[PDB]
């Protein structure tokens, strides 16, 4: 079976830069008969049907921006973006359709580098509806920051919380290239009404000093 | 105009089979073969095989030989792939796609091999700190909790609100269910004048919700009506008792009466409301019937009444339970 | 319109002979042969043979050749079977039927082979407990005793009273005679105003009786304690309710409290005694607990203190039940 | 002689469920000449002239409900009721008319499952009229219960009575599918008068604890 190798596994590039992605096949994809290379390039973003960009090693598709170009022949091809954009952050795939089975490369993940952006922080207390269920989950947002690295710490009645919170971070934005993270504190309705002070303390690199958004137990 | 629309995501019990569908439209079904691509967890892409509607010719990739069965229904203009005796390693996203020039793809179906049962999500609100208790813009959102299996789909104001929306990736809780939040930033200005509703859809358990997140919000009490059957020890007696517990209501003014078929049962007694430890009242009503009518299976129901009910009236039914 | 009417049931001296009849009606007697089928109490049906009125052709079952003699009288439109030199083994119900396609059947004739002589039944009354005592419905009946041979035929209020009637099967007594009872269930309301008479008929002795069953010619109370779990419905709430019903006690003075482990539960409220339709009181107690404590299958129990109890006290436990 | 064997001897089915009853003959009932199967099905309810349901192995009779169907050929046949109904509680018989003697099967008795029902228990003392006669019969009624298993124990002057009682049980009802039982305690007028407390002690599955209903001689 034809084997597709891509390089690098992933790369971080700064807006405007020019990137080249490698794709080497274990056997020529150049058909002596019509001097064509049976290779294609796909762009894929999180949970989305991949997009065909390049076909026959170097035929950019109908809608694909010109910053995109494919070259190569036989067993070594490359995809190059002349000046990366925030929207080009995704995963790139090369696949040979010279012979079955069709084969894909492991893919290269492209991440953008940007200027430090500090998180805008918000905290939300459990809804009354949810409290009816017997469970309280307090949400803390970290909206649009740069360096992914961030750190949220929970404090209930100025007490350090530990192992009962869970975070989720979004894919780097396709426009401003930021992240956003949500840390959710989950405790029983019981445990929740038993304590008063609910504190979220964010610690980013764009912050001069740790930030803290909080609420006192109440309707207002 | 060209479109490939796959079937919904679903759970599959280990050892069971599943049969995904790809509905083609915008071209002549019999013009291009449909290929199936599996996309293991986040990762890797495998090409399962293709089936050519029209000449009925098909090709398999040796890996999938014996695990997949490609077919098509030209009349229906649909292509199928049926996966047999699933195992964890088969949890993945199966993708349908047209021709060897994979220009068009399906949206993908997420097959989840598991013993778990599907579960609808609960949708709670993430209310705004309030007016300028944020500054120029504030943050609000939806917390879609405890649902299974992946995935769910959130959108704001039915696709209108899109700018500055952030639906976080779901998280598997120790409970075993997924939970996720969808936030959006808006100007404190609009906050209060403009309505914000998040549309949540979890196809697996055919549950749609539309929780509208309001900006916070800062005495009659709707009585709860539970019916209890007779104590198994009481079934020693000819003539048993059906109880109706009406609790957590206020004011202590209420009316409770039973009835079987269209006719109203008469032999009962209700007890005077009693002040509960929470400021509301509760009471019990005791309908006495012959032990043999009860075992008859007929359903009896108590009608409660009170000013705090939807239409000042509600009824709960109770009957002999055919237990396993 | 097609009918097969057999002769009446009868006893027969051992060694004696008997001759059953089958009167055909609603068709041309000489169009189908009549088949005879013996039926031992319960056990497998045996085919005796058939006789064809018309051509007078007949076939036996070798097992009955010798013991039975098929015949028919066309002018009469009736078929006969004559059983010779009977033995207990011959006691059974003989059925006549028409054609090899046995769509139509007789009613059967019960041949009892015994030295004993027929005897008419004696009908005694099974009189009700008392008015209101049953509160709802009461049971009365007739006892058809010492008669022979089978069968008898009980009916109530001459076919009118049918609902809720139970004529049990007869029983052979050590005496050698049969006995049987016929009960019925009626509202204590009618009991007294409505007239209930059983109509018993024992053809074998030509006796007919119509006994009319009429009502018979005629202070502390220990509380009953029954525990009830929480309404499945209430299992939606966090914090469920455990109910203790103490009923049928007198004087109204009573004390009810709950407890779990050694420690006494605290959050519960009892209602005020309520006079029940029978002159005693009842009341419900409602222990509240976290939906989690109940599911962890803890055990709770209500204690009831009253003068009528063996030690003025008693408790009855309640817990989540691991059902099958 | 052809032997007909049915199976099972008896079966308990829940309302609405599907039932299949077997019947296998010891010789084929398939006549080569016309390809017909000489076999029929009979439904029989306590003390009643059996009813022909199916004929020719699978020709349902005029009035039989479609829930009833017969199939099979040669030596193995089957009667199937798609969705049982209370009514269908009866005994089912198969019989071959291929050759004489006409032969039946031992039959399969169909009992319907309804949910445990506890007795409702009553006791009746001997009538005066019967007393005149010189004998006393006490009757105890266990009304509408299910499962059939039930036990009655007599106690005169709290003394265990043995071998002087007799019970009869009804056919399972056609509508609520229950059973009723009557136990009669028979003893001389003399004996009767010589003792004072008459107790009946019912013991069924639906009963959490044994039930007792009773009377005392004099008492009116």
């Amino acid at each position: 079976d034809i084997v597709m190798s891509q390089s690098p596994d992933s790369l971080a590039v700064s807006l405007g830069e020019r990137v080249t992605l490698n794709c080497k096949s274990s056997q020529s994809l150049l058909y002596s008969g019509n001097q064509k290379n049976y290779l294609a390039w796909y762009q894929q973003k999180p949970g989305q049907s991949p997009k065909l960009l390049i076909y026959w090693a170097s035929a950019r598709e109908s809608g694909v921006p010109d910053r995109f170009s494919g070259s190569g022949s036989g067993t070594d091809f490359t995809l190059t973006i002349s000046s990366v954009q925030a929207e080009d952050v995704a995963v790139y795939y090369c696949q040979q359709y010279y012979s079955y089975p069709l084969t894909f490369g492991a893919g290269t993940k492209l991440e953008l580098k940007r200027t430090v952006a500090a998180p805008s922080v918000f905290i939300f207390p459990p809804s009354d509806e949810q409290l009816k269920s017997g469970t309280a989950s307090v949400v803390c947002l970290l909206n649009n920051f740069y360096p992914r690295e961030a750190k949220v710490q929970w404090k209930v009645d100025n007490a350090l919380q530990s192992g009962n919170s869970q975070e989720s971070v979004t894919e780097q934005d396709s426009k401003d290239s930021t992240y956003s993270l949500s840390s959710t504190l989950t405790l029983s309705k019981a445990d929740y009404e038993k304590h008063k002070v609910y504190a979220c303390e964010v610690t980013h690199q764009g912050l001069s000093s740790p930030v803290t958004k909080s609420f006192n137990r109440g309707e207002c | 105009q060209v479109q490939l629309v796959q079937s919904g995501a679903e759970v599959v019990k280990p050892g069971a089979s599943v049969k995904i569908s790809c509905k083609a439209s915008g071209y002549t079904f019999t013009d291009h073969a449909i290929h199936w691509v599996k996309q293991n967890p986040g990762q890797r892409l495998e090409w399962i095989g293709y089936f050519s509607p029209g000449n009925d010719d098909f090709k398999y990739n040796e890996r999938f030989k014996g695990k997949a069965t490609l077919t098509a229904d030209t009349s229906a203009s649909t292509a199928y792939v049926e996966l047999s005796s699933l195992r964890s390693e088969d949890t993945a996203v199966y993708f349908c796609t047209r021709s060897l020039n994979m220009a068009y793809w399906g949206q993908g179906t997420l097959v989840t091999v598991s013993s778990a049962s599907t579960k609808g999500p609960s949708v709670f609100p993430l209310a705004p700190s309030s007016k300028s208790t944020s500054g120029g813009t504030a943050a609000l959102g939806c917390l879609v909790k405890d649902y299974f299996p992946e995935p769910v789909t959130v959108s704001w104001n039915s696709g209108a609100l899109t700018s500055g929306v952030h639906t976080f990736p779901a998280v598997l809780q120790s409970s075993g269910l997924y939970s996720l939040s969808s936030v959006v930033t808006v100007p404190s200005s609009s906050l209060g004048t403009q309505t914000y509703i998040c549309n949540v859809n979890h196809k697996p358990s055919n549950t749609k919700v539309d929780k509208k997140v309001e900006p916070k919000s800062c005495q009659p009490r709707e009585p709860q009506v539970y019916t209890l059957p007779p104590s198994r020890d009481e079934l020693t007696k000819n003539q048993v008792s059906l109880t109706c517990l009406v609790k957590g209501f206020y004011p202590s003014d209420i009316a409770v009466e039973w009835e079987s078929n269209g006719q109203p049962e008469n032999n009962y007694k209700t007890t005077p409301p009693v002040l509960d430890s929470d400021g509301s009242f509760f009471l019990y009503s005791k309908l006495t019937v012959d032990k043999s009518r009860w075992q008859q299976g007929n359903v009896f129901s108590c009608s409660v009444m009170h000013e705090a009910l939807h239409n000042h009236y509600t009824q709960k039914s109770l009957s002999l339970s055919p237990g396993k």
